[PDB]
């Protein structure tokens, strides 16, 4: 399997920018907290500190140079995360610093559900990839709350030992969930029993800022110790550590597509790794005019070549990038 | 500012 590791590590050798946008305003903070594609990858949404969710049509963006959002939604507070529904093309969730979990029609801007149970800042939301009605959120109140789109109040809650910074549903089960906690660990639960975690992954020295599913069998986590960590669902300790980037403080973003991992860095750059090798595959350096990349996401086009992703730094600069 | 990851002691 070594030769396949080689061919996969040398698959890409260059990067090409396709577009450049600005999330901003009065020279204020314009950090982009979240970037997510809709189900068909026709549109992508951008959310950050300016309290605004901006939606863009992908095909319109990568043509001409002048980029106005297809729909812009003003919010009450600063936004930390967004997530599109895998079942409903217009359903798009958002979490803010008030602890609110708002369900949006990403186009009409209407509000169908406003969930207000979190008592402190909410860091992450995510839709269940195998249940259309379910979604989840995690907050600084050491709580992971489960929501149903057909109900006003939460259906269940997992009580953690410290702050919850990121949540994610498994892409292979409607009952498996994972979240990264301030206790430097990654917790893995079967929502049927929440007493009672399935696994607690130890290895990080700082709070687990990010946690994504590479697949149904492998998780990738990002923590503020300049470390990415690859875990197996069955092994309580990491399979491989990815170093080379600088992530000691901020939510710099983490994204995974198939066999490739991308994360931001505090030298104003995006780093790309292959999940079976610890060394950096390649790096893209943002221009500048203390700046850190803040959000990344793969354009995971079903049945195709995930050669393109979107990254965004703390300056509000957003770039669509194709791997050559 | 914002986007500051939390931190646990633990004493």
């Amino acid at each position: 399997e070594f030769q396949e590791c080689l061919s996969k590590f040398t698959r890409y050798n260059s990067v090409r920018p396709l577009a450049t946008l600005s999330y901003a305003l009065y020279n204020g903070s314009s950090i982009v907290s979240s970037i997510e594609f809709d189900r068909d990858c026709d549109y992508f949404a951008i959310a950050g500190v300016t309290k605004k969710i901006k939606v863009y049509e992908y095909d319109t963006v990568i043509q001409d140079a002048i980029h106005y959002p297809e729909n812009e939604m003003t919010c009450n507070s600063k936004i930390s995360c967004i997530s599109w529904s895998s079942y409903h093309k217009n359903l798009l969730a958002s979490s803010d610093y008030e602890g609110t979990v708002i369900l949006w029609d990403g186009f009409t801007g209407q509000r169908s559900k406003v969930y207000q149970e979190h008592e402190k800042r909410c860091w992450s939301v995510d839709f269940n990839l195998m249940d259309p009605k379910l979604l989840a959120s995690g907050s600084d109140d050491a709580k992971v709350k489960l929501w149903s789109t057909n109900l006003d109040n939460s259906v269940a809650s997992i009580e953690a030992k410290a702050n919850v910074c990121c949540v994610k549903f498994s892409p292979s089960s409607r009952y498996h969930l994972a979240f990264g906690c301030a206790d430097h660990c990654v917790h893995y639960y079967d929502l049927r029993n929440t007493k009672q975690p399935i696994m607690v992954f130890k290895g990080h020295r700082k709070a687990v800022s990010y946690a994504k599913f590479v697949s149904g069998e492998e998780i990738v986590s990002a923590s503020t110790d300049s470390q990415l960590k690859l875990w197996n669902v069955g092994k309580p300790y990491c399979l491989r550590s990815f170093k080379g980037h600088i992530n000691e403080k901020n939510f710099v973003g983490l994204a995974s597509n198939g066999d490739y991992i991308a994360c931001g860095s505090e030298n104003n750059s995006l780093y790309l790794y292959y999940k079976g090798l610890s060394k950096t595959l390649l790096t893209f350096k943002f221009d500048t005019v203390n700046e850190f990349v803040s959000a990344v996401c793969w354009r995971a086009l079903p049945d195709g070549e995930s050669n393109v992703l979107i990254a965004a730094n703390s300056q509000g600069t957003i770039k669509v990038l194709e791997l050559v | 500012s914002d986007q500051i990851v939390p931190e646990y002691q633990e004493d």
